[PDB]
């Protein structure tokens, strides 16, 4: 199990915001902690290291006012993105050294947006299998679609009868652009269940896709008609046919 | 409390009058660190005194070296008082130039 | 020979009161201080840093400026839980010396009140033979932290080889020189009735090994009294060396010193007539 | 210090066995190699460390082959199942600070010994105005293309594992709100029409 644990996993930002990541050592302490930066399809540059005691140390390249870093104490280290703009929308990693190496933390995906007004959550369908699909294969697939959200801070899973499914289910790792050519752009994300056609036929056995959506907390200003959009579940459902 | 100072005093260049010289206090083979070292000048103690970093050797025990810069004249006595744990009283060696 | 030596004097007044002082030899050459009031250390040559780029000097430095706070908080935790009482000494001698010929050997020995209690062999830390039992508590909380093992293992066999080679490249100049020695004599107070003490003083060599003898022509005299190889402010060499004899038989007596600073020219100085 | 991964992406199919070539450039005389994989939670997941002065690294189906002299660091992933299929990470560090290299995406591909290439309709949701259809139980050879119209959405090839009967299948999905959108034409940059089933 991790060691370090980072706080939050996840944050959706206003520009010209400062943003605060923690990076918590679980029962040992720590004098040092690496903090490092990875881009989308990139990979993990060092920024920084947090020091108890003295100040801390900025990689080659790395602007120091962007970043206030502090070692609160032996068991706390603190990121700042100080005044954040959708450039700095990244994943933040920290990291322990120790073990055979280093411990790293679960990572901060962080989302800076222009406007909150973008933030929309998901909308969840339910597609049933094809009778042509079963009667050629003798199996049943199930797809869900997660259509219109931003940003891309969603996690879908499947629940048949009441628990999760990890047998028989495929969900898009990266989730495709409503408007490629926008960039405020709203995302989809497809996710398929497969199941043996005489567990479809019976009609006491309930499927259902749920979407878990990071959005807006409860300090962050609202001001628009729709509701607030806030870390919600978006679930659809369907039924066994006989 | 373990094992007491040796204290060593000597100069640098052969004792000549009226030529400015360096005296030096070898304090060695102590244990623990905890030591105050003062360079004399007739009882009373020289202000301008330098000092080696504390070290030690392979038996663990301590080692300064303790000078001034001095102008030996006849009738002048210097010397070198050095206090530690396992001392009944501070000892003073004085230097003969012979 | 040239082994790197790095020395550790920590002194714990009580839980509260404490100072780390370290410091580095190459040799009989003082290379570098590290005093508890400082962030950095003080490189004492030019040639200090060996062949370590900036960015390596800093990491070196970083690892002590951790090691040095962590030593701290671990002794304190040892003395709370072991009922060890204040004031504790601990010192530290750790190095290697580079040998062209073979490998190469490291070093890395604890001592707790001016006794030998640990030391790290291989990829562990061992007791010392005549140790207290609470060290055997100690060494198997010190074994359960690999990563501290495995960072003393990279650092005694493979960066003290890397610093000490990098060392004596940089400083081959410094540690090559020689200066000459200037030798006089003198009459010590008399060691019984119609006795002399022939004093012969010799200061300023450079390297350390000399060779003071008082001769009566080529004949060594055995009652040569060498004392202790003393060190002088600016790196040179003292010694004093004596001979008691019979007030009359100090005619014709000399001491000679032999020094690799000299030009195949020995020192030779005459009792005066 | 630096750490190269030249190689970008890398396809292998299961049981198989793969090669990660990293190359790397230390000051130091002692130094730790490590091999990371990222998932796809963005969570690093240790793998392997290797020692400039240790014999060849073997943990499990994970093995080094450390070529000090030409400073070369190769991860051998053996008898290859599904869930390797991550972004691996090489990484060179002393004391915990590591320095990565560019990263190599290893896709691992399902063996369909028997492939029944074919093209649903799936049932439309009351709630929804897509419709979508399913291209299944295709060859793990075959690349889904995506899609010319931009208001019709195809997603890239999935496995799924079916556990329990030892099942592995590949499928891509297209929906679409348009009339044109149908199951028969959705898909035809990627299929031979007369090699796949379409049901009547
Ligand atoms: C090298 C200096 C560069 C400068 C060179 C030039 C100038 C030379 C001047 C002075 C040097 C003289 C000192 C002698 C050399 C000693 C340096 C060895 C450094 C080894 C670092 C080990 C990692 C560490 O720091 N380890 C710490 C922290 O570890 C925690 O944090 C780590 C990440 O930071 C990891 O997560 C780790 O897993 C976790 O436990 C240990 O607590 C501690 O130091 C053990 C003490 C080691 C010495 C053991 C001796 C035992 C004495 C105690 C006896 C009992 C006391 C009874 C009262
Ligand atoms: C923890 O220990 C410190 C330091 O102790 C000192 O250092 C050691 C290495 C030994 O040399 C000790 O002999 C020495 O005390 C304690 O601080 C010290 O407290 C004493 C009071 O007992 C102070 O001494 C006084 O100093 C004034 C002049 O400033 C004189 O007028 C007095 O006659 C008396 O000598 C001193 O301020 C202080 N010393 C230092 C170096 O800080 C500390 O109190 C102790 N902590 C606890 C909780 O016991
Ligand atoms: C301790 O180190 C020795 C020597 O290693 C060399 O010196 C280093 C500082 C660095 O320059 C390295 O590149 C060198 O390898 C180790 O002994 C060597 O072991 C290797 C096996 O990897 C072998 O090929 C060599 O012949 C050995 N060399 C010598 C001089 O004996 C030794 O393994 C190290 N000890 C441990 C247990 O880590
Ligand atoms: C030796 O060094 C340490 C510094 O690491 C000193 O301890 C600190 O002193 C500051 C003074 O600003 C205090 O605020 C802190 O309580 C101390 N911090 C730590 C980390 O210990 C120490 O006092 C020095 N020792 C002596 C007596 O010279």
């Amino acid at each position: 199990g991790a060691v370090v644990s980072q706080h939050p996993s996840r944050v959706i930002s206003k520009s010209g915001t400062s943003v605060k990541i923690e990076c918590r050592s679980l029962d040992f302490q720590a004098t040092t902690m690496f903090w490092y930066r990875q881009f989308p399809k990139q990979s993990l540059m060092l920024m920084a290291t947090s020091n108890e005691g003295s100040k801390a140390t900025y990689e080659q390249g790395v602007e120091k006012d962007k970043f206030l870093i502090n070692h609160a104490s032996l068991t706390l280290s603190t990121l700042t993105v100080t005044s954040a703009h959708p450039e700095d929308s990244s994943f933040y990693i920290c990291s322990a050294p120790g073990g055979v190496g280093a411990f790293f933390g679960q990572g901060t995906r962080l989302t800076v947006v222009e406007d909150l007004k973008n933030v929309f959550p998901p909308e969840v369908a339910v597609f049933e299998p094809s009778e042509a699909e079963i009667s050629h294969t003798q199996k049943a697939t199930l797809v869900c679609l997660a259509t219109g959200f931003y940003p891309d801070h969603v996690e879908l899973s499947w629940w048949v009868n009441g628990k999760e499914v990890h047998s028989g289910v495929c969900t898009d790792p990266q989730p495709l652009k409503e408007q490629p050519a926008l960039n405020d752009s709203r995302y989809a994300l497809s996710s398929r269940l497969r199941v043996s056609a005489t567990f479809w036929q019976n009609p006491r056995n309930h499927f259902r896709c749920q979407v878990q959506f990071y959005g807006l907390s409860e300090n962050d200003e609202w001001t628009q008609d729709r509701a607030k959009p806030v870390t919600q579940i978006v679930s659809a459902e369907a039924w066994g046919r006989a | 409390i373990q094992r007491t100072p040796k204290i060593q005093v000597y100069s640098r260049h052969p004792a000549e009058n009226g030529k400015s010289n360096f005296l030096n206090c070898y304090v060695s083979g102590f244990h623990p660190s905890d030591i105050e070292v003062d360079l004399l000048k007739n009882g009373e103690r020289i202000e301008k005194v330098e000092h080696s970093d504390l070290s030690f050797s392979k038996d663990w025990s301590f080692y300064l070296l303790y000078y001034t810069e001095f102008t030996p004249t006849e009738k002048d006595e210097y010397a070198c008082r050095v206090n530690h744990v396992t001392l009944s009283q501070p000892k003073i060696v004085k230097w003969d130039r012979d | 020979l040239f082994p790197l030596r790095c020395l550790q004097i920590s002194s714990f007044a009580n839980s509260s009161w404490t100072r780390t002082d370290g410091l580095a030899w190459l040799g009989e050459l003082q290379t570098h201080s590290w005093s508890n009031d400082s962030d950095t250390v003080r490189s004492l040559k030019p040639w200090s840093q060996g062949t370590f780029s900036d960015q390596q000097w800093e990491t070196l430095q970083h690892i002590f400026r951790v090691y040095r706070s962590s030593f701290t908080r671990d002794v304190k935790e040892f003395a709370k839980m072991l009922r060890l009482s204040y004031p504790l000494e601990l010192q530290v001698s750790a190095g290697c010396e580079v040998h062209p010929g073979n490998a190469s050997n490291n070093f890395f020995h604890v001592a707790f009140q001016g006794k030998d209690i640990l030391s790290f062999q291989g990829t562990s830390w061992e007791p010392t033979q005549e140790a207290p039992l609470w060290v055997n508590l100690a060494i198997q909380v010190l074994n359960q932290d690999k990563w501290t093992r495995e960072t003393v293992q990279w650092l005694l066999n493979g960066t003290c080889p890397q610093f000490v080679s990098g060392l004596l490249e940089s400083g081959k100049s410094e540690l090559k020189k020689q200066v000459k020695p200037k030798a006089w004599l003198s009459r010590g107070p008399s060691p019984g009735p119609g006795r002399l003490l022939l004093v012969c003083h010799v200061s300023g060599f450079y390297p350390k090994p000399v060779w003071v003898k008082w001769m009566r022509g080529e004949q060594e005299q055995q009652g040569t009294q060498p004392g202790d190889i003393l060190p002088n402010a600016d790196e040179t060499w003292y010694l004093r060396a004596t001979l008691d004899v019979v007030a009359g038989e100090a005619a014709g007596l000399s001491c000679r010193v032999k020094h690799s600073s000299l030009e195949g020219q020995d020192i030779v100085l005459y009792w005066p007539r | 210090q630096k750490v190269t991964q030249a190689q970008s992406s890398v396809s292998m199919p299961v049981r198989k066995a793969v090669t990660l070539n990293c190359l790397y450039e230390t000051s130091w005389w002692s130094y730790y190699i490590f091999w990371y994989k990222q998932l796809p939670s963005k969570e690093m997941i240790f793998l392997i460390r290797q020692g400039s002065d240790e014999q060849n690294a073997k943990s499990g189906r994970y093995s080094v082959n450390f070529k000090k002299a030409a400073k070369s660091v190769a991860l051998t992933i053996s008898a290859l199942q599904l869930e390797d299929s991550a972004k691996y990470f090489c990484a060179l560090g002393v004391t915990g600070k590591l320095t990565f290299g560019q990263g190599t995406i290893l896709t691992v591909h399902p063996n369909i010994q028997n492939p029944d290439p074919a093209v649903y309709q799936l049932r439309d949701s009351k709630s929804s105005d897509k419709s979508v259809c399913l291209f299944t139980d295709f060859d793990s050879q075959t690349n889904v293309s995506q899609s010319k119209d931009s208001d019709v959405y195809i997603t890239d090839k999935c496995v799924l594992d079916m556990r329990s009967m030892d099942f592995k299948s590949n499928s891509a999905v297209a929906w679409s709100n348009k009339s044109d959108f149908a199951c028969a034409n959705a898909f035809n940059n990627s299929i031979i029409p007369e090699d796949t089933f379409f049901p009547s």
